[PDB]
RNA sequence: CCGGGCACUCUAACGGGACUGCCCGCGAAAGCGGGAGGAAGGAGGGGACGACGUCUGGUCAGCAUGGCCCUUACGGCCUGGGCGACACACGUGCUACAAUGCCCACUACAAAGCGAUGCCACCCGGCAACGGGGAGCUAAUCGCAAAAAGGUGGGCCCAGUUCGGAUUGGGGUCUGCAACCCGACCCCAUGAAGCCGGAAUCGCUAGUAAUCGCGGAUCAGCCAUGCCGCGGUGAAUACG
């Protein structure tokens, strides 16, 4: 309740937006209209997918849209079908050139987002919240992460005494600008009411 | 004349720098890149969603301006002029 | 004021006479940082003095200072259920400040309307050793005086 | 033969020229004492002259933007400071021992949030 | 006050009504809603209940209070002291 | 009430002067900035997020 | 003197003509234009002649001291026969143009009453 | 005062502009 | 102002620059005191940055959300009124109680921002608000826009006042469908308390305080003295 956002901390320093495309107060508020609803639609729809980042920028009249995904595959379809099924319904929303393009999400242990979406299906699933965490810090830094720490706040395991449960391992710096570190939230809720998990993925002090 | 807006200075200068290279590859003449002054647009905003009225926190759009132009136009770089590369953070101006 | 002991500011001496001390006085003059007003106000009661006792005006000045600086003072200390004033010395700093304190603030209780005439009869007063900016030195260093029983209360 | 200096004191840029003569003194085209009129300060701007004694020996070409006429004062004074080491190096000898070639670095502290000014905390009560 | 350059302001069903009355002879109190109205010379003589914003409140309409708004005789507030 | 005056507020009013604007994502009716059409609190919350291009924590 | 009051001789006309109730400093630079009289003077330096000029022009151009008070309590009596909300206000001693009657009433209710 | 709307110090701090403080 | 130059300033990016760097003394060192240089010297100034946790802190009314709860209604639309009341009470601010002042006329000097259905230049009318013309301005170039205090000259002469502007009457402009409740602003008149404030209590260590003005957000308009910033001038004092 008193921390800072990692990304927006970091915009511009070792992080860079995920929507890149200068506008015209004329246009801007337009524009960033349905960039939400791209977040918005293709969230669902890639969500089962393992969706990472939703890159957005926008060319003259066209938007080049780059989604980084853990199921390349399970997003494109069968040969880029659902892809060629997306960019059409894309454009449908959009209405401009849906540049629609997928790229892998190398080493999915350190896409924190995926992080927190794996640890959430884990904990939807009504897994062991306390070991979902340390396995999945486990694997994070044995993935090669030099530092990384997972939180989930709100009823832990069902009880209605709210929680935060937190694991943590290897050097992770916040106050550090020049480390490289990935974010990622990931709304869990259950039958009980909702779970919040954040994914610090500490990479690189460059 | 050929003004550029973004909110990167990097991609501009990137990007500008290229463009002054174009006319300086076939053209003349290759006025520099002019920075002129980025209009900055705070916002300030109070953090929490709910009261604390006192612990605000501020943001800001610098749309950095760079200009450059061709002293005679070049019409062979004219075509060489529309054949540019300007990347998503960076908006154009063509006159002279 | 516990680590360091917060040195005093040199202050840039003024035009006219050369000086830091009436550049000092002039500032407790000053309103708003309205300098200019109170350097005139100043420069006016320098004509004046210069005119109603024709005189070096800065030395009637320092010489109503030193008739105005206290050297004992006394100082509130709620020792036991008794809030006492302890008589103390006073370094030549505080009693600068204390003596242009008071000057001012008694030359900001005259009659007449305009200030300059204020400080100019107030320095005419203080040059000369008299004037309520004397008897508050008188006062003090009297008062000071008074309990100078209470000398070993000091701290 | 002409001697330039810059000044810069609370947002004010002073353009000093240094052409000698018999002292002139310009503002933006004007007199000293013209643009500086009513200004009981306004006297030690040209101070760094009797350092170094060229008073009457370099006729100065002096323009001045920004800010007030108090900080476009001490912008000269720096501002003079810089042609005349400018014209003699030694002149910073018995310059820089009076400080005049070093720039007023106290500038308008930003105004915070939750404050009415710089440290101005609004009177609360409990 | 409304800039008397642009027309003295009075809802078109309420003006209406009013010469409606003033056509077929002075009756038929006249509920109504425009306490934003202004009245009108024509208007005195008539009886209209203004909407307060829970009642209509019967009000006279005179010559003495031609030059007014509607609302300013429904009062919309009750206050009768403390204690 | 939200939804219909968060929908209500989309259609054109009887008058222009009743066309007030909420934030296109959280709905709300204060705090809603003509540059972005968002609340204050979404505007920080994409700001974060680094969504809003260009936008950044200003500190001077 | 004037109309219905005096101006003190040691007083410029300008200050003079505003101790006049229904005269401010707005007409009192104005009768000076209107009869061509200095407003440095003051009333201990004023001729006859000018100030009958004075007392005849003002004191017909404008009504000023009973005559003017007189209008005033006309429309606030007739304010409160017609029952309108300003008079409303004014029956009931409260700000009559929409002021904040919960605090900061003073001037309209004068001495704070527990 | 500066809340004198006559004054043109009013119309100043008002922030203003009528027969006492034109443009 | 133009040709001309980019010097200068600036603009805005990239760099260098301050690191006890260096000399002295003290100390085992850490470091400490002094010195030089240096624009900056010892954390250079300011900012962003707020650990584990505490406050079952706050928020289900930003949003999301378990559950409970209403379904011809606690849901939805409309018209209006209310949120603006008012014996009172408290907090936070603004304006003053004046001559270091008030008012008036002239002359300066900023920064930081905003602007295509907006800035609106300039003209005219009009006491004015403002209205009618109307250029440019898509923005370093057009405008907003005057910075204000300050300086100059004059008046005021200590006065409940040429202080004070509260309240109120009237006459108007503007936005808005519509300014009664419940806008602002212009003009006349009215000209309240208030003569520095008990108990008590607050902020501030420097470009700070104080005072002066400017911009922006929301916004048709504004109840903005608020908020967030910008600059003008510019203090005292820290013994401990
Ligand atoms: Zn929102």
């Amino acid at each position: 309740g008193n921390k800072i956002h990692p990304i927006g901390f970091r915009l511009g320093i070792t992080r860079d937006w995920e929507s890149r495309w200068y506008a015209g107060k004329k246009q801007y508020r337009h524009l960033l209209l349905e960039d939400q609803r791209i977040r918005g639609l293709l969230e669902k729809e890639l969500y089962s997918a393992g969706l990472a980042r939703v890159d957005i920028e926008r060319a003259a009249d066209n938007v080049a849209v780059t989604v980084h995904v853990a199921k390349p595959g399970v997003v494109i379809g069968r040969g880029g079908e659902r892809i060629r099924v997306l960019r059409e319904e894309l454009a449908k929303l959009t209405g401009k050139n849906v540049a629609l393009n997928v790229q892998e999400v190398q080493n999915p242990n350190l896409s924190a987002p995926l992080v927190a979406q794996r640890v959430a299906e884990q904990i939807e699933r009504r897994f062991a919240v306390r070991r979902a965490i340390k396995q999945a810090v486990q694997r994070v830094m044995e993935s090669g992460a030099k530092g990384a720490k997972v939180i989930v706040s709100g009823r832990i395991g069902g009880a209605e005494q709210a929680r935060t449960e937190w694991a943590a391992q290897g050097r992770v710096p916040l106050h550090t600008l020049r480390a490289n570190i990935d974010y990622g939230f990931a709304l869990a809720r259950t039958t009980y009411g909702v779970l919040g998990v954040k994914a610090y993925i500490f990479l690189g002090e460059v | 004349r050929i003004k550029l807006r973004g909110f990167d200075h990097k991609t501009l200068d990137a990007s500008a720098q290229k463009i002054v290279e174009a006319a300086r590859r076939s053209g003349a003449q290759v006025s520099g890149p002019i920075p002129l002054p980025t209009r900055v647009r705070r916002f300030t905003v109070i953090r929490g969603p709910f009261k604390h009225k006192d612990s605000r926190e501020h943001f800001e759009l610098r749309t950095h301006n760079r200009l450059v132009d061709i002293i005679n136009p070049n019409r062979k770089t004219i075509e060489q002029l529309m054949t540019l590369d300007l990347p998503t953070g960076v908006e154009i101006e063509i006159k002279t | 004021a516990r680590r360091r002991r917060a040195e005093v500011r040199q202050l840039q001496p003024d035009l006219v006479y050369g000086d830091v001390l009436v550049t000092a006085f002039i500032n407790k003059i000053m309103r708003d940082g309205k300098k200019n007003l109170a350097a005139r106000i100043f420069y006016d009661a320098c004509k004046i003095i210069q005119e109603k006792t024709g005189q070096e005006p800065l030395k009637v000045f320092k010489q109503a200072v030193e008739n105005v600086k206290p050297r004992m003072e006394v100082r509130s200390r709620r020792v036991g259920g008794a809030n006492y004033q302890v008589p103390m010395e006073v370094s030549p700093r505080r009693q600068q400040s204390l003596a242009l304190r008071w000057l001012v603030q008694a030359a900001n209780q005259r009659p007449e309307r305009r200030a300059a005439v204020r400080i100019a009869h107030e320095l005419m007063d203080a040059a000369e050793g008299k004037g309520g900016a004397v008897k508050k030195k008188e006062d003090v260093e009297r008062m000071a005086e008074a309990n100078r029983a209470y000398a070993h209360y000091r701290w | 033969e002409q001697y330039y200096g810059t000044g810069r004191r609370k947002e004010a840029v002073a353009r000093v020229f240094l052409r000698p003569g018999n002292g002139k003194v310009t503002v933006n085209g004007q007199d000293f004492n013209e643009y500086f009129q009513g200004l009981v300060r306004a006297v030690a701007a040209l101070e760094p002259l009797r350092a170094v004694d060229a008073l009457g020996h370099f006729d100065a070409y002096i323009t001045v933007r920004g800010g007030g006429k108090s900080g476009q004062i001490d912008a000269i004074k720096l501002g003079i400071a810089r042609a005349l080491v400018q014209y003699n190096p030694d002149y910073r000898a018995k310059l820089k021992p009076l400080g005049f070639l070093t720039r007023d670095a106290r500038v308008v502290e930003r105004k915070k949030y939750g404050k009415h000014k710089a440290r101005r905390a609004p009177q609360y009560s409990k | 006050p409304r800039s008397l350059k642009k027309g003295v302001f009075v809802d078109d069903h309420l003006l209406e009504k009013v010469l409606e009355l003033n056509a077929k002879g002075e009756k038929r109190l006249i509920k109504t809603w425009s306490r934003r109205s202004t009245i009108v010379p024509e208007m005195v003589g008539h009886t209209i209940a203004v909407y307060n914003g829970k009642q209509h409140v019967p009000v006279y309409i005179t010559e003495n209070m031609v030059g007014h708004k509607l609302g300013e005789f429904a009062p919309t507030r009750t206050y009768r002291g403390h204690g | 009430a939200r939804k219909a005056l968060i929908e209500k507020a989309k259609r054109t009013p009887k008058f222009k002067v009743r066309a007030y604007t909420r934030c296109v994502r959280c709905g709300r009716a204060r705090s809603v900035y003509r540059f972005f059409g968002l609340c204050r609190i979404c505007l920080r919350e994409l700001a974060h997020k680094g969504q809003l291009p260009g936008v950044r924590k200003a500190s001077w | 003197r004037i109309a219905g009051v005096e101006i003190p001789r040691n007083k410029r006309v300008d200050v003079a003509l505003t101790y006049i109730y229904g005269i401010g400093k707005a007409r009192a630079k104005e009768a000076l234009e209107k009869t061509g009289i200095n407003p440095a003077t003051r009333v201990k330096d004023l001729t006859e002649a000018e100030v009958v000029r004075l007392r005849e022009y003002v004191e017909n151009t404008w009504k000023l001291e009973g005559e003017l008070r007189a209008e005033v309590a006309a429309n606030i009596k007739r304010l409160m026969d017609i029952g309108c909300y300003r008079g409303l206000r004014h029956r009931r001693g409260l700000p009559v143009r929409g002021q904040r009657t919960r605090t900061n009433a003073r001037t309209r209710k004068g001495p704070r009453k527990t | 005062g500066k809340g004198d709307r006559r004054t043109r110090r009013g119309k100043i701090w008002r922030g203003t502009y009528g027969k006492y403080r034109p443009r």
